[PDB]
């Protein structure tokens, strides 16, 4: 077919403030096919509670998700994004930077 | 609301 | 002023783990407001915003039936697709569907939309008279000789011009404090060394509504259109959107560059620069 490998971003709702509850985010689009796997990390280790937004599409036909779960962030933890897609030879992961 | 569908392709 | 209702359909077929999987969501311009799962344990159309919630059971019950049978007209499509490509029965594919309508501040249909894609390129589309279709490739072109025997495009064109737009006026109505307000974006600079020599500055944009938004760098009033890195704009989860734009530029030449800001909520356009405390 075509295929088209994800776009990611990895976000927080809200600015970060240590210690304050917010959401982390991991936005992947403009892929395709559908199927993808996203894991939200901490410290290098799947998050269990995370949820994700019903399946869409953009005007391109390319599809989006909105991977997301309540967090709270502190000094010393890292979160990351890590995607799995058949576009890519290896899980992409991708840091989350409080400043992008 | 939803449109019915008609058609195969 | 301007509104849109969007039905987006994707049927993905698994061949050895079951039937094609259909699945619909709705939305009111970046709001959505209702899908349907067929892999869900008891498929059903459900809310995905408040203000539809108050439909009664007659609306849910028949827009499952309707969603129940689009699956099943969808996978006819899908082995009839693969057919007309002479594909194998091993290989999984995806249909995609998007329909609806847009309409201006007066309610007054603008432009209908009826087009499909097959396993992600334009397949054959109902072109903007509502009457006649544009087909991609000989295979489309099948579709579009029974499509036409059919008269699907009149069906369609009563859809898209009565039950479309008055089941958008209707929700407009019903959803107005959130789908008929604009939030316009809270905006910063920020500025970060990455030499001696150079800094990046940063322009954010965020918790806007609706997601449409122009951020743009200006070097002495020169837009930097090559030299400007651009994030798609990305969903908050609380109904907003954020973007940033960003320039490198050299160190002690800040003043001379200015982002711009325009979006629907804001009174007049934004220019900000880096302000240093």
């Amino acid at each position: 077919m075509i295929q088209r490998t994800p776009k990611i971003q990895v976000y927080s709702r809200h600015p970060a403030e240590n210690g304050k509850s917010n959401f982390l985010n991991c936005y992947v689009s403009g892929f395709h096919p559908s199927d993808i796997e996203v894991d939200l990390l901490k410290n290098g280790e799947r998050i269990e509670k995370v949820e994700h937004s019903d399946l869409s599409f953009s005007k391109d036909w390319s599809f989006y998700l909105l991977y997301y779960t309540e967090f709270t962030p502190t000094e010393k933890d890292e979160y990351a994004c890590r995607v799995n897609h058949v576009t890519l030879s290896q899980p992409k992961i991708v840091k989350w930077d409080r400043d992008m | 609301r939803p449109q019915v569908p008609l058609r195969p392709m | 002023g301007s509104h849109s209702m969007r039905y987006f359909y994707t049927s993905v077929s698994r061949p050895g783990r079951g039937e094609p999987r259909f699945i619909s969501v709705g939305y009111v311009d970046d709001t959505q407001f209702v899908r349907f799962d067929s892999d869900a344990a008891s498929p059903r159309e459900e809310p995905r915003a408040p203000w539809i919630e108050q439909e009664g059971p007659e609306y849910w019950d028949r827009n499952t039936q309707i969603y129940k049978a689009q699956a099943q007209t969808d996978r006819e499509s899908l082995r009839n697709l693969r057919g007309y490509y002479n594909q194998s029965e091993a290989g999984s594919h995806t249909l995609q569907s998007m329909y609806g309508c847009d309409v201006g501040p007066d309610g007054r249909l603008l432009r209908g939309h009826n087009q499909y894609a097959y396993d992600g390129k334009d397949y054959i589309a109902l072109n903007e008279d509502l009457r006649s279709w544009t087909a991609a490739d000989t295979a489309a072109q099948i579709t579009q000789r029974k499509w036409e025997a059919a008269r699907v495009a009149e069906q369609d064109r009563a859809y898209l011009e009565g039950t479309c737009v008055e089941w958008l006026r209707r929700y407009l109505e019903n959803g107005k404090d959130t789908l008929e307000r604009a939030d316009p974006p809270k905006t910063h600079v920020t500025h970060h060394p990455i030499s001696d020599h150079e800094a990046t500055l940063r322009c954010w944009a965020l918790g806007f509504y609706p997601a449409e938004i122009t951020l743009t760098w200006q070097r002495d009033g020169e837009d930097q259109t090559q030299d400007t890195e651009l994030v798609e704009t990305r969903p908050a989860g609380d109904r907003t959107f954020q973007k940033w734009a960003a320039v490198v530029v050299p160190s002690g030449e800040e003043q001379r560059y200015t982002c711009h800001v325009q979006h629907e909520g804001l009174p007049k356009p934004l220019t900000l620069r880096w302000e240093p405390s």
